[PDB]
């Protein structure tokens, strides 16, 4: 799928907290989660407290990918809302992350290629001496 | 109604809050007028002021609580200890400056005010600026220690605690 | 970045993928099992190493293995 | 005697210990009426101490240079009552317990959910098994010859 | 409307669920596959809100469990009174309480254990007791062993009553959820009914049974010729001789001439010189005033008539510019969550127990309690430990409420939301405070130790050196000593002898109480206490505040309240649950309470307790060595731990020989706990794998597969054994020392 | 109403100078000239570190070597006859 | 009746009954044959 872009949509109503972004977002990266809600409603924040999600588009900036995914799974489970999130860099570069293919990763989908798949059982890994003085690991073979 | 505590700069997703301790006009003015936050002036003069304050304040504890406090030579010994502490602090400042800043790199200070207005970043966060700051700190601290000694044990002013 | 590997003892019940807290794993088509799907780890740079997938592994022994490797700011779960 | 020890009927330290114990017990007797119940209870303790020391003398125990009995374990035929006979009796009781446990574990192994008879014990089955430990040496030997003792994996 | 609401025969009484272990939970009821099941059955026995989601069903269960607990307590009290009546020297102790040691336990003559029946005096052999029951019985007016037997019988009857009530209210008449949520009625009845009427009845007993019998006892008349309590009600003439005001009847009460009752209702203060305890006439008046205060207090809330307050109305009207909506929403939280109420009540009860411990030593209420040092030390230590444990349980259940019952979508509260929005500032500030207090309290001890070891006593923090005087506490003491003259003119003496009124009370050649001096050493120990309290508060508050989520774990709530970890990821995530924080805070509570009781013991043995001769000279147990020795860690090691342990280590062959045995056993258990605390279950499961092979080789492998203890269970076992061993070590050492030398 | 701009990441992430002041120098010109003249040699960070470490070490050694018995008990030395050993050893 | 007999066969109840009987037996043996160091 062609990934969606990042508009200037509003943000949930929140009074502020000490659990938000720090200087790491200034110099390394931060994350942006966007969703759509049918009504204004209470939702617990992954950084502490409760915020009000507006009806229509919603955009929220967070410090970690894990926070974005936790909030997303909570939205999907409790409010039945589909979500997306992106990685934003200090130079304004935006990288689309999830859902990567347009389909959630727990559902099989064509066009995906396996990465890190070993065509053997876990008990067939070679002993360390066979990879000694080489830079390779036993599970990388 | 009327709430006092607000999100920092109106942004609820920055990890801070606006409280009377942090955002009252009196404390804001006081912090803005300290030498550590005077962005548009030579860091050497700011370091001079900082050292003059700190070396002056350091004299008392060494002179009064030291091992030789009951000796007739207590004032000079305590002043020497305060000067040694100032020397150690200057060494630490030089170490931090060398480790943190490269000569060619620009400043790491923010370039925006709270209102979003562009400003010149503080030259104190550069190698040359920090070097000037620590040199001024050393010169001010030694002078402050000497001034405290001169006021306490050369003129012998009737200070209650000496 | 930690290392996450998948072995062909997979039965494709998708338990690891929905236990991932950082969306590292996903399901891809296959033909080696009745479910016709196997797990993959294309985003191990977001791996934190909590090993939640192995707790959800029904196979004996584990079909998904996590090896703790070089540490980054993402792998240590740092928000500052 | 053995290892330089003297019999407790001869050693003077043993008698001195007996005298001092009785003297310690008799000092608290002074604080009570001669007819009171505490006076009757300390007298029973005095008789118990006298009987204990007389028995230790009669059994033929060896005492060191401290007046205390010392056990001889090496296998001397005149000291079997200190380790050998009690050890045989212990080994008979412990084997009894182990064999009754093993038979009960075997008896419930072939059931639908045999873990329920391990938290809720089938008391009649245990009553059946319990008295088979009286002949535990014979059965334990006999499953050694046939091969029903050790699982050959 | 407030009315009785019950349900008839909700649960059938049968033995069928007794034969099915684990019936209360879905998972456990299926039977065991491994040994873990056996533990899981006992850990989830009383976790009622995990058995069912019905609030009414949970509430009925707790209501019946309280009746069961009350029955157990009544059985315990009946046993205590029966042992006082049947196996004690109480009647001999009554005639000579200064020379006879209380004893209510006698051991059997088996395997030589009869040495524990020591000479407690009065022609009696037994075990000396430190519960203080003898002094309470003397205060109540109990004079013969027959009245203790009747009390034991009554307590047995009451225990049967509570057990029957629990069965009846779980199986026959189970109250509805609306009945439990009638909080206004409950508060009114507990304030006016329970407390007010109870104190009024006790005041009546004191002015009718306690005051006359104790007046006879303090006059020096034989206990066996004192008139019986009912004789003071039958012919009022006997009561009109000790106090002629009783001749007036209740006319002064109704005509508002209360000063006519000044004979037996007083405001004195101080202690009774014959007794060494508070004046009984003071205590009766205290209870009579408390009764009126609580009876008026229990009329504040509105139940069925218009008058009264609404708790929700009061809560919703308290809000400000800094706290938003304020306390609105707290009524819904506290009427639908058992865990929040448990947390609040545990905190308040634990705090009140410590206050009781502090007040009972400074104002001994019972006769001949002050000069019985073993009882005083035991009561103080016991109540301190109880308070600390209850306080820790408060944090545990607050964390449980946060994990389970917190729901901002339906039960929002502004105060709790705002607390959760700046928890970083709270925790960082408490961290800084803990570090500052630790430095400026303990590092002074290290400074003193190093100066003493370097031959520089003049550079230490001591009364003969650099001084640190507790001037604020000294000023408070001086203010309280001057109260009878300016600020409490109707009072004759100060509320305590320790304030500094320059008088000492001696009973039987023994010092009861005297002005307690405060100096540099006290300044040191008090800040040591504050530091440990702050660290415990930090550990518990960090667990409560960060239970739902943190920057490391955004979704910590889904993992539950009691989980081991979230894997070795993010550098390592061990002990992140709120349960672990309680597990860690138990150690610091233990440390704090141990330091407090050590301080109390040393100070009392050095500056208060002692002996007095017929010359006017006072000689304390350790001779005032606290001021100059308690300022170094070496001083605590040498003059307190080494010097005062000389009793328990030479108690073999005496009646105190059971305390040395318990000393060694407590040391052993404390050391044993370190195996569980320092290791992990992965090693033990692998070790068990080899033993299972040996069992399978001989066909003796059990069907219930042996499992190593869970990660959380090992921590619980380690901390339980650690606490038991530590507390028992001090129990044995304190009891031996204070019985031998006290 | 929005606090997310891709063209302004500094504003979005809160890269603000809260208490920084852009006001001119509040110091007097003559005093600043004096301090600039007499503190210039100490503004070389490479020279300052070496000078501070080496000169401080030399000064510490010199002061320790010039201490008298009045200042330090270790310099004064023992003044009392020595105590004997537990069993006559010296 | 059957259910109560099943409950009395549970591990803790049987354990306390068995160890109580054992303790009583050992206590009575020590009461009538005290201070035994050897086996005559
Ligand atoms: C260990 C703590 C300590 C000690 C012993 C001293 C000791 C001293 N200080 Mg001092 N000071 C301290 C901490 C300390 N200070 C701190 C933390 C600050 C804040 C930075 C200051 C700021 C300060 C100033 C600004 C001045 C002193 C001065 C003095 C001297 C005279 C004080 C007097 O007579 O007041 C008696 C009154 C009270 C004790 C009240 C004395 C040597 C004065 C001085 O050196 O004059 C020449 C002076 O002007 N101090
Ligand atoms: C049927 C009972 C039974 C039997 C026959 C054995 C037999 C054996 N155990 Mg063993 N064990 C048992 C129960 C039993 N165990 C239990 C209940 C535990 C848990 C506490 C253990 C824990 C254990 C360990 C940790 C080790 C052994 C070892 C051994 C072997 C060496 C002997 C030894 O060290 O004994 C020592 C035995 C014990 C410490 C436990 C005894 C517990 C009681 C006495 C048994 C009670 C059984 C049951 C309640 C009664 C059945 C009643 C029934 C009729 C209803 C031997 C094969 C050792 C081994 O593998 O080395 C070769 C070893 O290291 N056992
Ligand atoms: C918390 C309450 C409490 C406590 C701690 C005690 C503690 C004690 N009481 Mg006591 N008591 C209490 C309440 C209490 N009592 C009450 C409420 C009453 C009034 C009814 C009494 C009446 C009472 C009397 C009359 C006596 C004691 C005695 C004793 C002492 C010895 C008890 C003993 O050996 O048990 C005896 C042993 C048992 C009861 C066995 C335990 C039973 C359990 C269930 C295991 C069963 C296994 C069984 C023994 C094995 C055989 C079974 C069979 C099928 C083969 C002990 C210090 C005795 C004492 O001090 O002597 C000087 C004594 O004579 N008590
Ligand atoms: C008259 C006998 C009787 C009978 C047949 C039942 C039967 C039943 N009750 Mg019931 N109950 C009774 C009396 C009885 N109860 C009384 C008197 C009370 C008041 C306390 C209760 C309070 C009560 C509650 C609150 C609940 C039940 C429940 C149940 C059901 C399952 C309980 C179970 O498995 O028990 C087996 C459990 C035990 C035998 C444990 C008894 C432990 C005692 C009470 C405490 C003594 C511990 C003491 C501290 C020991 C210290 C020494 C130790 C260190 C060794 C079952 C229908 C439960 C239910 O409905 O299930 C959903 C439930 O929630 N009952
Ligand atoms: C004046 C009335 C009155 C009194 C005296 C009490 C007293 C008590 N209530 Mg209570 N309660 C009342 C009214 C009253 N309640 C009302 C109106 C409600 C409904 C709003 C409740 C709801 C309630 C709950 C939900 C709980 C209590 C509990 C308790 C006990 C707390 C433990 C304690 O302090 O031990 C003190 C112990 C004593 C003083 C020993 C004597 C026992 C007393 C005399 C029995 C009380 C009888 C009762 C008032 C009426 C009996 C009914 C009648 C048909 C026989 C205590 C016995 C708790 C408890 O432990 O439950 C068992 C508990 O969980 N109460
Ligand atoms: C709940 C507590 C309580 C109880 C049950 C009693 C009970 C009693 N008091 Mg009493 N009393 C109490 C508290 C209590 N008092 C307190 C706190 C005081 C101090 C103010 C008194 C002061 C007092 C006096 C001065 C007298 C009694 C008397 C009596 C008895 C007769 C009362 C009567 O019928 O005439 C009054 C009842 C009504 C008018 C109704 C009765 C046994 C009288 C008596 O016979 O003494 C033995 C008597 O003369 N009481
Ligand atoms: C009135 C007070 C009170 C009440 C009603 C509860 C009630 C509860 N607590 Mg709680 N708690 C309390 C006080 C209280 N606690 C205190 C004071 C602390 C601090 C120590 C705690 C710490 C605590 C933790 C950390 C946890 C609970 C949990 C629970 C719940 C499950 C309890 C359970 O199944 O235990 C079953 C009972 C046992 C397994 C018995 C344990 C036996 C102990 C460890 C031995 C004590 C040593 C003993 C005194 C010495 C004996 C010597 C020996 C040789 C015989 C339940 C709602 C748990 C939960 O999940 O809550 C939802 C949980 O994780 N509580
Ligand atoms: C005696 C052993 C010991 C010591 C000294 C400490 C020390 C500390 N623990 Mg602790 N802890 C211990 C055992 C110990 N723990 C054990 C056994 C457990 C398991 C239950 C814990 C569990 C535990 C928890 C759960 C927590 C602590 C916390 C703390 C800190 C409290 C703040 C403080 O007082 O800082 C002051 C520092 C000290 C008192 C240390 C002594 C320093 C003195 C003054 C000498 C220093 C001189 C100088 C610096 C030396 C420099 C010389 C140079 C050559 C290096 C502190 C670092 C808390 C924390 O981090 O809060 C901030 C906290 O949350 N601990
Ligand atoms: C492995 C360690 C160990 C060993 C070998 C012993 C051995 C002994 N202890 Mg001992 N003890 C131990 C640990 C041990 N104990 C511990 C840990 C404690 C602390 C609780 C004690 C506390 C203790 C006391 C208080 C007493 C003993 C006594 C005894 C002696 C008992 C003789 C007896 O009753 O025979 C008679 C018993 C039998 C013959 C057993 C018969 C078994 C069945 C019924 C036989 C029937 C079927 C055939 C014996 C030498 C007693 C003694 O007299 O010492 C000199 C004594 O008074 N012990
Ligand atoms: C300290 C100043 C102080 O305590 O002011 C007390 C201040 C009063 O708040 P309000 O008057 O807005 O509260 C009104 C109601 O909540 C009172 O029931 O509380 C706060 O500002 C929140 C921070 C308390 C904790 C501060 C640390």
């Amino acid at each position: 799928t062609p990934p969606q872009l990042d508009p200037s949509t509003p943000s949930p109503i929140f009074g502020g907290s000490t659990g938000g972004l720090l200087r790491k977002a200034q110099e390394e990266e931060f994350y942006v989660i966007t969703w759509e809600s049918p009504k204004e409603q209470v939702f617990e924040m992954p950084t502490g407290g409760a915020a009000i999600m507006r009806e229509g588009p919603n955009l929220l900036k967070l410090a970690r990918k894990e926070q974005c995914l936790a909030l997303g799974t909570r939205l999907r489970s409790k409010y039945k809302i589909n979500y997306q999130f992106y990685r934003v860099f200090p130079n304004g570069e935006v990288q689309y992350l999830h859902p990567k293919d347009g389909v959630y990763p727990e559902k099989v989908n064509e066009g995906r290629t396996g990465v890190g798949v070993n065509l053997r059982s876990i008990g067939k890994n070679v002993n360390p001496i066979e990879v000694k003085f080489t830079g390779k690991q036993v599970y990388d073979l | 109604t009327y709430q006092v505590i607000q999100p920092i700069n109106g942004d609820p997703f920055i990890g801070s809050l606006e409280t009377p301790i942090t955002s009252s006009p009196l404390i804001a003015w006081y912090l803005s007028n300290l030498p550590g936050y005077r962005t548009a002036v030579d860091p050497l003069l700011r370091g001079i002021e900082v050292g003059l304050a700190h070396g002056y304040l350091l004299v008392g504890p060494f002179v009064i609580t030291g091992p030789l406090r009951n000796a007739p030579n207590h004032g000079a010994v305590g002043s020497l200890g305060a000067a040694g502490l100032i020397v150690i602090l200057s060494i630490t400042l030089t170490m931090y400056g060398i480790a943190s800043f490269k000569e060619g790199d620009p400043s790491t200070a923010p370039s925006l005010t709270l209102t979003g207005r562009k400003k010149v970043p503080d030259p104190l966060q550069t190698a040359d600026g920090w070097a000037r700051f620590t040199g001024g700190f050393f010169f001010g601290g030694i002078s402050g220690v000497i001034w405290a000694y001169f006021l306490l044990y050369v003129l012998d002013l009737p200070y209650f605690v000496k | 970045s930690h290392s996450v590997k998948i072995y062909d003892t997979c039965i494709g019940c998708t338990q690891c993928v929905r236990a991932c807290p950082t969306d590292v794993l996903e399901m891809i088509p296959w033909d080696g099992c009745k479910a016709k799907q196997i797990a993959s780890a294309p985003r191990t740079e977001d791996c934190v190493g909590c090993k939640r997938c192995e707790s959800a592994c029904p196979t004996d022994f584990l079909s998904v293995r996590v090896y703790l490797w070089h540490e980054t700011t993402r792998s240590m779960g740092l928000a500052y | 005697d053995i290892s330089g020890l003297t019999p407790c009927k001869d050693s003077k330290q043993f008698a001195k210990r007996e005298k001092q114990q009785i003297k310690k017990l008799e000092s608290s007797l002074k604080l009570y009426a001669p007819e009171s119940a505490p006076a009757l209870a300390l007298n029973a303790q005095i008789e118990k101490t006298k009987r204990r020391f007389d028995n230790y003398g009669k059994y033929g125990l060896l005492c060191g240079s401290d007046g205390l009995p010392h056990l001889i374990v090496n296998g001397d035929q005149r000291h079997w009552g200190e380790f050998i006979t009690p050890g045989i009796l212990f080994l008979y009781i412990a084997g009894w317990i182990g064999w009754v446990g093993r038979s009960y574990l075997i008896a419930i192994s072939g059931e639908k959910k045999p873990a329920m008879k391990e938290i809720i014990i089938d008391v009649p089955l245990a009553s059946r098994i319990i008295f088979r430990g009286f002949i535990w040496p014979v059965a334990a030997y006999r499953e050694f010859l046939n091969g029903d003792l050790i699982a050959k994996d | 409307e407030v009315k009785i609401l019950v349900d008839k025969d909700p649960v059938k009484t049968s033995f069928e669920e007794w034969a099915k272990p684990g019936h209360f939970s879905r998972t456990i009821a299926k039977g065991p596959d491994t040994t873990t099941w056996i533990w899981n059955l006992h850990a989830d026995a009383h976790d009622f809100d995990s058995h069912t989601s019905d609030l009414e069903e949970i509430s009925r269960k707790v209501f019946s469990a309280h009746f069961g607990q009350l029955s157990i307590i009544f059985l315990w009290l009946s046993g205590m009174y029966f042992h006082g009546a049947r196996f004690s020297n109480y009647e001999a102790w009554l005639s000579d309480p200064t020379h006879i040691g209380p004893s209510a336990q006698v051991v059997w003559p088996i395997v030589g254990q009869e040495i524990l029946n020591g000479d407690v005096g009065g022609g009696f052999r037994g075990i000396q007791i430190t519960s203080g029951f003898f002094q309470m019985w003397r205060a109540s007016g109990i004079t013969s062993e027959l009245q203790l037997y009747c009390t034991a019988i009554g307590a047995l009857i009451f225990a049967a009553l509570m057990l029957f009530a629990g069965w009846f209210h779980y199986h026959k008449a189970a109250p509805k959820l609306a009945w439990f949520q009638d909080v206004e009625s409950m508060l009114n009845h507990h304030l006016a009914g329970l407390l007010g009427l109870g104190s009024l009845g006790w005041a009546g007993h004191q002015v009718h049974v306690s005051l006359p019998i104790n007046q006879f006892l303090n006059a020096g008349v034989d206990p066996k010729e004192i008139p019986l309590p009912h004789e003071f009600i039958l012919n009022r003439d006997l009561l009109s001789q000790l106090y002629p005001s009783f001749a007036e009847g209740a006319t002064p009460f109704f005509t508002l001439n209360w000063s006519k009752y000044a004979e037996f209702l007083t405001f004195r203060g101080g202690l009774d010189p014959v007794t060494g305890g508070l004046w009984l006439t003071d205590i009766a008046h205290h209870h009579l005033a408390i009764a009126i205060l609580f009876l008026i207090a229990g009329h504040m809330y509105r139940t069925n008539w218009g008058i009264g307050h609404g708790l929700k109305d009061i809560l919703e009207a308290h809000k400000g510019p800094f706290t938003g909506q304020g306390h609105k929403g707290l009524y819904e939280i506290l009427t639908t969550s058992w865990h929040a109420q448990l947390s609040l009540n545990l905190a308040m009860l634990g705090s009140l127990t410590i206050v009781v411990a502090h007040h009972m030593y400074s104002m001994p209420p019972y006769p001949y309690l002050a000069t019985d040092y073993g009882t005083q030390l035991s009561l103080f230590t016991h109540h301190m430990w109880i308070g600390g444990f209850l306080i820790v349980g408060a944090a545990a259940h607050a964390a449980i409420f946060m994990v389970r019952d917190y729901d901002p979508t339906t039960r929002y509260n502004d105060l709790l939301d705002r607390v959760l929005r700046h928890r970083d500032a709270i925790i960082s500030h408490l961290n800084w405070a803990c570090i500052f207090l630790g430095f400026h309290s303990f590092g002074l001890y290290i400074h003193n130790d190093t100066m003493s070891a370097l031959g520089r006593p003049q550079d230490m923090f001591s009364d003969t050196a650099i001084q640190l005087q507790p001037v604020f506490a000294q000023w408070i003491q001086n203010t309280h000593a001057l109260a009878p003259g300016a600020t409490a003119p109707s009072a004759t003496a100060s509320t305590s002898l320790t304030w500094g009124g320059g008088d000492l009370v001696a009973v039987g050649g023994k010092v009861a109480l005297l002005p307690i001096p405060l100096g540099t050493a006290d300044f040191l120990v008090h800040h040591i206490h504050a530091f440990t309290i702050h660290v415990t508060v930090l550990i518990l508050l960090k667990g409560v505040l960060f239970a739902r989520s943190s920057r490391l774990i955004p979704d910590k709530a889904n993992l539950g309240f009691r989980f081991p970890c979230d894997g070795p990821g993010r550098g390592g995530t061990c002990q992140v649950s709120a349960w672990d924080h309680v597990f860690l805070g138990l150690f610091w509570m233990y440390n704090s309470i141990s330091v407090v009781i050590f301080h109390f013991s040393w100070k009392m043995q050095s500056d208060v307790w002692g002996s007095i001769s017929d010359q006017g000279v006072v000689t304390h147990i350790t001779g005032g060595n606290f001021a100059q020795s308690s300022i170094t860690i070496n001083g605590w090691l040498r003059d307190f731990l080494w010097a005062q342990a000389s009793q328990v280590i030479q108690s073999y062959g005496s009646s105190l020989s059971a305390y040395g045995l318990f000393f060694l056993g407590a040391h052993f258990v404390w050391a044993f706990s370190l195996m569980f605390l320092f290791s992990g279950r992965g090693y033990w499961q692998e070790l068990i794998e080899s033993i299972v092979w040996a069992h399978n080789k001989l066909k003796v492998a059990p069907a219930t597969q042996p499992r190593a203890l869970s990660i959380v269970q090992g921590r619980a076992v380690g901390v339980t054994h650690y606490l038991l061993g530590g507390i028992a070590t001090t129990w044995a050492f304190f009891l031996a020392r204070i019985i031998a030398v006290g | 109403s929005v606090y997310f701009d891709l063209e302004d990441i500094a504003n979005t992430t809160g890269q603000w100078d809260v208490y920084g002041s852009d006001a001119p120098s509040p110091y007097n010109g003559l005093q600043s000239k004096f301090f600039e003249t007499f503190a210039a040699p100490f503004t070389k960070r490479g020279l300052l570190l070496k000078f501070l470490l080496l000169g401080g070490g030399a000064t510490l050694a010199f002061v320790s070597s010039q201490a008298t018995g009045d200042d330090l008990p270790i310099v004064k030395g023992p003044q009392l006859p020595p105590q004997p050993g537990p069993r006559g050893k010296i | 009746m059957r259910d109560l007999k099943t409950y009395l066969s549970v591990a803790p109840v049987l354990s306390t009954l068995w160890f109580g009987a054992l303790a009583g037996l050992l206590i009575e043996i020590n009461r009538f044959f005290p201070d035994a160091l050897t086996f005559p």
